[PDB]
DNA sequence: AGAGCGCATG
DNA sequence: CATGCGCTCT
């Protein structure tokens, strides 16, 4: 199947065309506190969804933790059926701009500790359903469940 | 053909069991009553006023989905969370994303998480309530996540003080008038202990600063007694705020405490007013 | 224990 | 404009 992606707070779409993932099928808010449930249903379903904070040093007015409850809230939104038609996955991406006490609660969220990954202090963490260069090896998988454009 | 049931209740940050005293008021039977309170005092209070019927849970934070799930079904869950970073009356408040207001999504999380699942059509009721006295931020982000607008209810319309404040939640009858009942104390006068006059009719919100109880802006007492002014007794608070007297005379507290525990807490006749359609949906003592 | 600060906000 | 589910500092 073709793409469909939710992201967040930051644009993938250019990533995402260099790792094969585009053909219009994304959707992109910067913005997202007047973003109700319905809003969320009715850009169709999507397979995967994306958001991540802000690099740090980056300039921003939201607290670390509010990129994480927004989030966790369209996520939320975004989730199927209990009965389950296709693959489904998230992925929220924290640029080291998150508390000890705000990782922590992001961990208690989204039910699953963060993974680490290094650049080679220039790090991220992730948490994802998934069973730069480096974390992009982490974009590369989905492909095994939905077709790509190449 | 399905019989009413005892009810079983979720109470998120449960302070001084307002909940539970109210239930029992109305003559619910309670099936289980959980609690999520960390502050000593105020779990020193629902134990004794509740002689242990309250199982308690240590930090809401720290209950899971698991735990949800362990801990029965829930057909109604209540909650009010701090609201010393998301009232106005603090100047420095952190909101509701730094310091005890995040405590707010954990009322969010858990309610997703009691939630009956898709496809179970079992009665659940649910109830947030918070001051209106915060900013309009931290109201409509709340709104957002809570997916629904509150519901102003002040309690100067069934006790002797103000009492602005958001309800969330889907009670039956939210919205319905607010009517006062005989056993409610409307005037401040009717709270006194005897011997002694009240200035007011009504006071101002009552908070856990000691000077809430000051009326205005000359900071007047607020009541009168025998060639002598004085402030709110304890005893009279709870009068004030629905609570049987000396509810709060426990664990040897101080007025300051006492007052701390009653300043956070939950106008009576409030919740007696939003419980009040549930009798008709649970099992009656 | 009690007085001052604080200012957005309905 | 009067007001507030508070903190701080004696
Ligand atoms: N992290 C936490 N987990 C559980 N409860 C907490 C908490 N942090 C604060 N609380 C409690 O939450 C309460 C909110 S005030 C509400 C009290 C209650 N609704 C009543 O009617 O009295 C406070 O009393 C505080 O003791």
């Amino acid at each position: 199947q073709p793409v469909r992606v939710l992201s967040l707070f930051e644009d993938i779409k250019k990533e995402l065309t260099s790792l094969g993932f585009l053909e219009g099928q994304l959707k992109h808010v910067v913005d997202v506190t007047d973003t109700v449930r319905k809003d969320v249903e009715e850009w169709g379903p999507f397979d995967l969804v994306y958001g991540a904070t802000p690099p740090l040093g980056h300039t921003c007015d939201r607290p670390p933790s509010w990129y994480l409850f927004q989030f966790h809230r369209l996520l939320q939104y975004a989730r199927p059926k209990p009965g389950s038609p296709r693959p489904f996955f998230w992925m929220f991406v924290d640029n080291l701009v998150l508390n000890k006490e705000d990782l922590d609660v992001a961990s208690r969220f989204l039910e699953m500790e963060p993974v680490t990954i290094p650049d080679v202090q220039n790090a991220v963490r992730v948490w994802s359903n998934i069973p730069t260069k480096l974390v992009k090896n982490c974009f590369l998988p989905l492909r095994e469940y939905f077709k790509y454009f190449s | 053909a399905e019989k009413r049931k005892p009810i079983r209740v979720l109470s998120l940050f449960d302070g001084i069991a307002t909940g539970l005293l109210v239930l029992k008021d109305l003559g619910i039977q309670v099936d289980r009553y959980i609690a999520s309170e960390v502050c000593e005092d105020s779990i020193t209070v629902g134990m004794v006023r509740h002689q242990g019927k309250i199982m308690y849970v240590g930090d809401v934070r720290s209950v899971t989905q698991k735990h949800i799930q362990e801990w029965g079904p829930f057909d109604l869950v209540i909650g009010g969370s701090p609201c010393n970073d998301l009232s106005i009356v603090n100047p420095a408040r952190k909101g509701l994303y730094e310091g005890t207001g995040r405590l707010f999504f954990e009322f969010y999380r858990l309610l997703h998480d009691a939630r009956p699942k898709e496809g179970d059509d079992r009665p659940f009721f649910w109830l947030f309530e918070n001051v209106v006295a915060m900013g309009v931020s931290d109201k409509r982000d709340i709104s957002r996540f809570l997916e629904s607008n509150p519901v102003m209810i002040d309690a100067k319309e069934v006790s002797a003080a103000h009492r602005a404040r958001y309800f969330w939640g889907n009670l039956p009858g939210m919205n319905r008038p607010l009517a006062s009942t005989v056993n409610d104390k409307l005037e401040l006068q009717e709270c006194l202990e005897h011997g002694r006059i009240a200035k007011f009719s009504k006071v101002r919100t009552i908070t856990t600063r000691s000077n809430s109880i000051k009326q205005g802006k000359d900071q007047h007492f607020p009541v009168f007694m025998n060639e002598k002014e004085d402030i709110l007794w304890c005893t009279e608070m709870e009068r004030v705020f629905g609570f049987p007297v000396h509810y709060t005379d426990v664990s040897n507290m101080s007025r300051l405490a006492r007052q701390r525990l009653l300043g956070r807490s939950w106008s009576v006749p409030v919740i007696r007013h939003l419980f009040a359609p549930l009798k008709e949906y649970f099992a009656c003592v």
